[PDB]
């Protein structure tokens, strides 16, 4: 059965990815400049001695971990939360769950319109309770700061209805079991819970770690670049549009993929769990 | 049939689709003119044509590229060269009216790629209830302002202080009116130090705009402003003097008529009701449009730029629009026919009076009814006079994106360590090292 | 801890009582086994104990006060379920320990408590091993593992010994019964299993349909059931039930009578003399009426009928007739052939075949 | 049972409101009059509908959600029935090796700006530009990685038991799936669905940097690079009512479901 | 079909031998009951036969052919599982009738036999509520239920009975046999229960470690069990057993001396007797000496001991003593602390060899 069964899947994956991420690599070896076609030549290591020595490379990236490291701890703990209410409701069927979709369903670039407007200063509902002089989208700490909130809010859900379906698989006989041999609710929820769900939290946990990397949008619209700040997913999209250096901006889109690459990897081998065991 | 989709800025579409329409109505149905938008700020204008053009857009028609990008788009062929003409008319009409400056502006290497369409020096505005006179240099501002602050009224001094071109367009205004220069006339050396005088013009200039970002009751947001912020904050009355190009006029006397303005409220007036029509066009009867300018000028008024040192008439950096064919298009002769067609005379004057945008046909200048309409026509003509160039390269945005870099946030400004700063900085332009910011 | 149950009820969705309106008083240290039917309220009931279920209606005490309200933690009991379900996320050797970690135990004494109870029931070793690798017999075990860890106010196990071998079964029979007794604390149980019931028995409460039926120590039980399905229901094979007539003296059956004894006689004369009765008499008092000695051969009614049916089963035959009696083995009787069959007067009990209760009871 | 009940209404109700309070500062900004956007309150006053008609007196908008939903609700199916074929192999036999799981894992994360680099060159000989041809394929190269890894990791954990009782009862796989593990994977299965439907509608990244005409311009990029039709007035009611439009077939949808 | 296993073994890390080369036969329409200690092994051997798991080495033929690798449809075995696994969304209708819907049956029909199920297993009312509705023995039957509609060519059970009240049990126990012979199919059942054992199987087999130890009639395991180990695992309480020595008459005992029968002096004239001889007695043989008649004393004999513990469960007293239980019948009047006098026909007796444990008294 199963070798003919990947067949039509794997037929188009294998391409969409060899082509592109190959010729990635290829570009990356060449000076090249979009202004002239064909007028420039092979440059070994160039762009990767260069990209990987400036400082604002490094800046880019740093704030990239500390944003998706901060919003990943972030949406984790909450999504539990949202979990464990949404399946254990009472007075909220199905309204409690129902409210529970539209931060996923809703569009990232109208949020976050949403939020810059909610913190501008003199015209933000939530902006009118700062004291005055404090224009918080004009400084680098606080800029990260109203970035988090606007990332955490747009993707608990994902980790909330991913967890859940982890959680309702565990048979209820564990759960009286616990109850009658006295654990309290966080006693058996680290006891019991957690180690039931271990694999679809670190699933979950992944590809939320990915997402909260090579997020964009969120920052582009909240003071995009703006003042450092800024994330490699920007650095990378200027070098390349508004600078025109396709050996640069290729470089920086492998640098990048191979540095995923490795947090890809560690969830794997690290904590093991994943899809083969 | 036939169409030329016509490219031009978002902030330039009120004037620029309503005399799209007019050309529809001259042509004949031959092929029309369809106007498109680019984002609002002007480097993001660059940003979506350099991807339209290297995509091969068979669509992109003709473009309103930015006055500074000329050498870019030459260099690159990206925007044909006039000699290109099919009708060999392109050269003449581009040559016949305009100004030396505006037409110098589209030439790189002697030969032409562009015809002129709009320029603009910038202009000091100010609220006539809160001042009896505007200063005329910047340390007269930073004194009403000061004392404005004091006694507690709207003290901002708005100005364009994001990191973008908006905020480049003044340092170069500052060193040029100070008499320095960022690059040699050549364009391959860096001038902010290679003498003295050009140090003491950069930190002066640095130091004026630090003082002015760090003031007692200086915007907040200052860091953050846009021309439209800037703008709209005169508009919202929270700033009493503010540094933009010929623009206001249209969006004063319109948010005035709509009562959005709190010292100038003409929507409670009978004879100005209907001034704007459908599509929004200030269309008021010229005896309720002198009432409405009356009004403002009991109010509200204009001068020319602030001098750096007292008694130097300030040598402001010219602004515009530049038209071009673009060369992926199919439907070339009749391109250039468009561009030729948006450039006549009745479309220019059309554009200023109910626009704003400084038409660049000359003829004008000479009508005494186009004088009255366009009440700062004198001092913008006065002002090209003295104007300051950017500095032409085909590299420019990579010296505007790495200066800018160097100043912004800007109240953090050491003057020395700057103008070290924009030595490096530009230089390594110049040289393309590093990642672009 | 005392345990005290009035009027409590259970219902479902149909709504239909699980139970109606049970009751009854057990002492500290007491020991009861539930025993019914597939349907009669028995892990119902345990759940509610338990706290593990809403009481629909009526009220339970325990340890001098009413416990309706208070969460399972709060009621310190410990259960073996029926589904004998263990975590498969850690090592039997946890497993077992994990109400002494919840307890705040030191690590040694846990590990000395855990290999003592681990040898207790006789497991494998301390076997370590994750529970996907056991089977049943062992599984079951290390269920039951961490109820006999936790000395908690009161047991309750749901038929904990169902799946294991007879020669063990009798020796975790002696392991339960110790445990117990040795604690001195109030144990519940359930089971099908009736004769590992009746070893265990201090008293028994039989039950049908979500209702009591019967309560005592087993002696009332098998001697004095105080109706015809309890009277069915206990024993192995089932009581064999005939339709009667009295007498003044006796009983007649449908081949022959019975005088009975006068305490019976006054008994049926003090009650109303139902229209029709049912006498009952269970398969192993009914004996070959050739084997006899002299005051059996005086109190007994001697039948003769055919062996349609036998078999084998150490010191009893069964034998099938139109019925079972269950024969000493010292009898000669082959397939196909007529037997003679007596039992005692004394043991004979009498029914109400309209009421269903038994007026033999005493 | 007040005790529990109360605090259960109070979360229930406190959710319910956290959901909902960002698209109420979206719909109260798009309702207030350009004399009120600037007043900093929540609770809209003399309320008006003049940002919603000069967004209808558009074709732009419309001709976004006309594209979008196309490209979205084709791509969230087109690509997860190859992604549940190789799911349910990679779920019952050894294809499900590490390294198909980690190619899976990797494709999951090519983080699109390091995709939409090596793509725009392509397109600049290729063409195909501004055509639904040039989008969906990126986009389902997306939609593979989720509907694969998820899709196995999720339903492959299914009790062994009622898998055993299949095939004694001796079921031929691929229909032993739909009638003994579809009808009890889906409420863990549906999610992928929404998740990809919610990704291939709802990216601009891609279109961003891979649209410019009215061709294929989707809702998402259709917003960002939009601000307020009257270029003389404050942009922000227009932008609302820009976000408002574009939030509709989503509320729509979880009304629905 | 026919059934026939060739030293089919199974081994897991630690290795260690779970099954260790066991070998059996089922002719076509037998009956046959897999009996042993608790985790010996039998689940194992009975998943591997069904192909629920895989055979580490030796052969498994069903038909008379070669099966190892073949899938569990290729056998066409019905299974009850022996922790009895359902499906929990399926209502009780469609968990019975799932194999006749596999079989694409006719769904009038299907739900006919749906009902003829329902009724010949006493599933009481055929409820269709959720299983998360019949915890308990009510589970167990429904998962029964499966297995007897589909009629296949073995049935292959697993403890299908534990969670049942006794008149369930026995009613059931006839349902199953009744089942069997009108179909005439193979069955292999599995319990640790004896008595069912007994009463269905034409044939019982005897495991412990993995290992046969005894293939035979209900009689033969009764009556000449091949070891004191089986002679002990099989009734219940088990076997009695005395060390014993010989004598050119018969045997030594803790309390006396029997001359044995010439019958099995021959059978311990084979080979020679050993230095100590385990003697055995089932203790439902055992009574008081009181109640003897001429025809069982000519071959009794008979010693006091003091009642160590007494229990009746009405049948027979089980009165304990010490050199075990008498279970004598109820009609001795022993009270514990009082001596009594326990008897049995020596011809009743079994005797083992103390070294390896096999049968020396072997018919
Ligand atoms: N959660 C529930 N929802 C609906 N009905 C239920 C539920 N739980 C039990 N019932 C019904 O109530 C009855 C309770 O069964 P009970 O627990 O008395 O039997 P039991 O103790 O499991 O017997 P045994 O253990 O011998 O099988 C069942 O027959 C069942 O139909
Ligand atoms: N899943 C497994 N993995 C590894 N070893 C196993 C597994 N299942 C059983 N075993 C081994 O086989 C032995 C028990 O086998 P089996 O399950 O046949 O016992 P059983 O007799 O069926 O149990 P029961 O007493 O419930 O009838 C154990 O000693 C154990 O080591
Ligand atoms: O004058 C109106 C123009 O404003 C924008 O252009 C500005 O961009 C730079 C300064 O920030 C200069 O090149 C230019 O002089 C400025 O005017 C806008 O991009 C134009 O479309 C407007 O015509
Ligand atoms: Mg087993
Ligand atoms: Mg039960």
């Amino acid at each position: 059965l199963a070798f003919w069964l990947i067949a039509p899947a794997v037929l188009l994956m294998l391409a969409v990815t060899a082509y592109p991420i190959g010729y990635a690599v290829w570009l990356s070896l060449q000076r090249y400049n979009l202004a002239e076609p064909h007028d420039t030549e092979f440059i070994g290591l160039a762009n990767y001695v260069t990209v990987l020595t400036d400082g604002y490379w490094w800046t880019a990236f740093a704030v990239t971990l500390g944003i998706t490291v901060v919003s990943v701890a972030i949406e984790f703990a909450l999504g539990l939360a949202l979990a464990l209410v949404m399946h254990r409701t009472i007075f909220g069927k199905g309204a409690v769950r129902t409210a529970i979709l539209i931060p996923y369903g809703i569009v990232t670039v109208a949020a976050s319109y949403s939020w810059y407007y909610a913190w501008t200063p003199g015209t933000g509902y939530l902006a009118n309770l700062l004291p005055e002089g404090s224009a918080p989208l004009t400084d680098q700490l606080p800029s990260l700061a109203i970035v988090v909130l606007a990332e955490v809010w747009k993707t608990t859900p994902f980790m909330a209805l991913l967890l859940l379906a982890g959680l309702a698989l565990v048979p209820q006989d564990l759960l009286n079991a616990a109850q009658v041999d006295g654990a309290g609710p966080w006693k058996r929820l680290t006891k019991v819970i957690l180690p039931m769900i271990k694999p679809a939290i670190l699933v979950a946990l992944l590809f939320r770690t990915l997402d909260a990397f090579r997020i964009f949008d969120n920052i582009y619209i909240l003071t995009g670049g703006s003042n450092d700040t800024g994330s490699v997913s920007i650095l990378g999209y200027d070098n390349l549009f508004k600078a025109f250096n396709v050996g640069l901006g290729s470089a920086i889109s492998v640098l990048i993929f191979l540095s995923v690459a490795i947090i890809a990897f560690i969830y794997i081998k690290i904590f093991g769990a994943a899809a083969p065991g | 049939g036939i169409v030329i989709n016509y490219y031009t800025p978002a902030n330039e579409e009120a004037t620029f689709k309503a005399v799209a329409n007019r050309c529809n109505e001259q042509l004949g149905g031959r092929f029309q003119i369809a106007q498109r938008n680019l984002p609002k700020g002007a480097d993001d204008q660059r940003l979506q044509l350099a991807r339209r053009l290297t995509g091969n857009d068979k669509s992109l028609d003709v473009m309103a590229l930015d006055v500074v990008w000329t050498a870019e788009f030459a260099e690159a062929g990206w925007a044909v060269p006039l000699s290109e003409d099919p009708a060999g008319l392109a050269e003449a009409d581009a040559t016949e009216n305009t100004l030396p400056g505006p037409l110098e502006t589209a030439r790189w290497q002697d030969e032409l790629y562009a015809a002129p369409i709009t320029t603009n020096t910038q202009l000091l505005w100010y609220r006539a209830d809160l001042m009896p006179a505007p200063p005329t240099t910047w340390d007269g501002m930073l004194d009403e302002a000061n004392r404005l602050y004091r006694e507690g009224g709207p003290s901002w001094i708005a100005v364009q202080g994001k990191q973008y071109e908006g905020m480049v367009v003044w340092f170069n205004t500052l060193l040029q009116s100070a008499g320095g220069q960022v690059l040699s006339d050549d364009g391959q050396r860096v001038t902010l130090t290679d003498t003295p005088e050009h140090r003491a013009a950069t930190v002066k200039a640095l130091r004026i705009i630090k003082s002015v970002a760090t003031a007692p009751g200086a915007d907040p947001s200052i860091t953050q402003t846009d021309e439209n912020t800037a703008r709209l904050a005169l508009e919202q009355g929270k700033a009493a003097l503010e540094v933009n190009w010929p623009y206001v006029l249209p969006s004063l006397l319109e948010n005035a008529v709509k009562g959005g303005v709190s010292f100038l409220p003409l929507d409670g007036d009978p004879a100005l009701q209907g001034s704007i029509n459908d599509v929004g066009t200030f269309s008021p009867t010229d005896e309720q449009f002198d009432i409405a300018f009356d009004a403002s000028k009991k109010v509200f008024g204009f001068a020319p730029y602030p001098g750096v040192n007292p008694d130097e008439p300030a040598r402001v950096t010219l602004g515009g629009l530049n038209l071009a064919v673009a060369s992926t298009s199919q439907h070339k002769a009749e391109a250039f026919e468009a561009i030729r067609c948006l450039r006549n005379v009745e479309n220019q004057r059309y554009t200023s009076i109910e626009g704003g945008l400084p038409a660049v046909r000359t003829s004008l200048y000479d009508d005494p009814a186009f004088q009255k309409k366009y009440p700062q026509y004198e001092i913008i003509r006065q002002q090209l006079t003295n104007a300051a160039v950017r500095p032409a390269t085909p590299v420019y945005q990579a010296v505007s994106t790495r200066m800018s870099a160097t100043l912004a946030p800007i109240s953090d400004i050491d003057p020395e360590r700057t103008a070290d700063e924009l030595t490096e900085a530009v230089q390594k332009a110049i040289d393309g090292k590093g990642l672009i910011p | 801890a005392e345990i005290v149950l009035d009027r409590v009820t259970k219902s479902y969705p149909d709504v239909r009582a699980a139970v109606k309106e049970f009751s009854m008083t057990i002492a500290d240290g007491e020991f009861i086994i539930l025993v019914g039917p597939s349907g009669c309220g028995k892990s119902t009931t345990l759940n509610m104990i338990a706290g593990l279920e809403e009481i629909t209606s009526g009220e339970l005490r325990i340890g001098g006060e009413r416990v309706n309200e208070k969460a399972p933690k709060d009621r310190d009991i410990a259960m073996v379920f029926q589904s004998y379900a263990l975590y498969p996320h850690m090592t039997v050797r946890q497993n077992i320990a994990f109400p002494l970690t919840l307890a705040k135990v030191p690590k040694a004494e846990i590990a000395a408590k855990v290999e003592e109870t681990a040898k207790i029931l006789d497991l494998s070793e301390l076997l370590d091993r994750k529970p996907g690798q056991l089977s049943g017999g062992q599984r079951q075990r290390v269920a039951m593992g961490r109820a006999i860890v936790r000395s908690p106010k009161a047991f309750l196990m749901d038929q904990p010994l169902s799946n294991l071998d007879a020669k063990l079964r009798v020796q975790m029979r002696a392991e339960i019964s110790r445990l117990q007794d040795r604690l001195g604390t109030t144990t519940v149980y359930v089971t099908h299993d009736q004769t590992e019931a009746m070893t265990l028995g201090d008293r028994v409460v039989v039950m049908l349909a979500g209702e009591v039926q019967q309560i005592g120590t087993p002696d009332e039980l098998y001697s004095s059931p105080a109706n015809l399905f309890v009277a069915g229901f206990i024993g192995s094979p089932a009581m064999n039930f005939f339709p009667a007539t009295r007498t003044d003296v006796g009983v007649r059956l449908p081949f022959g009578e019975v005088t009975l004894t006068p305490h019976m006689l006054d008994l049926l004369d003090k009650q109303a003399r139902p229209e029709n009765i049912i006498v009952g008499i269970r398969p192993e008092h009914i004996e070959d009426s050739a084997l006899l000695d002299g005051y059996a051969r005086i109190r007994a009614l001697t039948f003769s009928v055919r062996a349609d049916i036998v078999e084998s089963l150490g010191a009893d035959k069964y034998v099938h007739f139109t019925f079972i009696a269950r024969v000493s083995a010292d009898s000669r009787v082959r397939t196909g052939e007529q037997i003679e069959l007596a039992i005692d007067t004394t043991k004979l009990s009498i029914f109400d075949a309209a009421t269903g209760l038994n007026l033999t009871r005493d | 049972d007040a005790r529990r009940a109360t605090w259960w209404s109070v979360v229930n109700i406190l959710v319910i409101v956290y959901a909902l309070i960002p698209v109420l500062w979206i719909l109260s900004l798009s309702l207030k009059p350009t004399s009120s956007v600037k007043d900093g309150k929540l609770i809209p006053t003399e309320i008006t509908f003049a940002n919603y008609k000069a967004i209808f007196s558009g074709d732009a908008f419309t001709s976004a959600l006309f594209n979008s939903i196309g490209i979205g609700l084709i791509t969230t199916i087109i690509a997860v029935v190859i992604g549940g074929m190789a799911a349910y192999a990679v779920a019952r036999l050894q294809p499900g090796k590490q390294l198909l799981i980690g190619v899976a894992l990797l494709i999951a994360m090519f983080p699109h700006i390091s995709l939409v680099t090596p793509i725009f060159n392509m397109w600049r000989g290729i063409g195909l530009f501004d055509t639904w041809p040039g989008l969906i394929i990126p986009y389902i190269t997306f939609a593979l990685p989720l509907a694969i890894y998820t899709l196995s990791a999720f339903f492959r954990e299914i009790p062994w038991d009622l898998e055993k009782a299949a095939k004694m009862d001796g079921a031929t796989p691929a229909q032993a799936f739909r009638k003994v593990i579809a009808p009890l994977a889906a409420p863990g299965i549906v999610t992928a669905a929404i998740l990809v439907f919610i990704f291939a509608w709802n990216d601009l990244l891609l279109a961003l940097s891979l649209t410019a005409t009215q061709r294929a311009i989707t809702a998402p990029v259709a917003i960002a690079n939009f601000t307020g039709s009257s270029q003389f007035e404050e942009p922000t009611g227009s932008i609302a009512a820009g976000a408002m439009v574009i939030t509709i077939p989503i509320i729509i949808f979880v009304l629905i479901f």
